């Protein structure tokens, strides 16, 4: 509660604790290269 | 010193680092011979 | 009793024969090819 006076109320902790916050950042992705000739035509000349 | 950093110490990956990889389920990349492992093996 | 066996992908991974020796069918896997080339050398290295 704010005080209507020169003095002001302060809320200050009398106890302390340590806790760990875990964060994950994704800096990389799996790198994939596709062989189009085998995948699209299944090695068939007519498709090519 | 009194603070324990053994978990963060390299065992080289650290213990927490190795534990995270073990907990996550990842298919073996097999970069050296993966195609051979899929075939005869 | 049933003949050819298929996986969830519907690829033909199995076959049944009159001899009774089970055969697992694996499609002829392609061998990956990549080119490592340096313009100054004007030479290339095949990569698998």
């Amino acid at each position: 509660d704010q005080l209507n006076s020169s003095y002001f109320k302060l809320s200050i902790p009398t106890n302390f604790s340590f806790g760990v916050t875990q964060e994950y950042i994704q800096t990389t992705i799996q790198k994939v290269t596709v062989d189009c000739k085998q995948y699209v035509c299944n090695g068939f000349q007519k498709c090519e | 010193g009194d603070f324990n950093l053994t978990l963060l110490e390299p065992v080289a990956r650290s213990a927490i680092e190795d534990l995270l990889f073990d907990k996550v389920t990842i298919a073996d990349p097999g970069y050296m011979q993966g195609y051979d492992d899929c075939m005869q093996q | 009793q049933q003949r050819f066996v298929y996986d969830a992908y519907q690829n033909l991974v199995g076959y049944y024969s009159d001899d009774g020796n089970y055969y697992c069918l694996r499609a002829c896997v392609s061998v990956p090819v990549s080119v490592i080339y340096d313009k100054e050398t004007k030479t290339h290295a095949t990569l698998f």
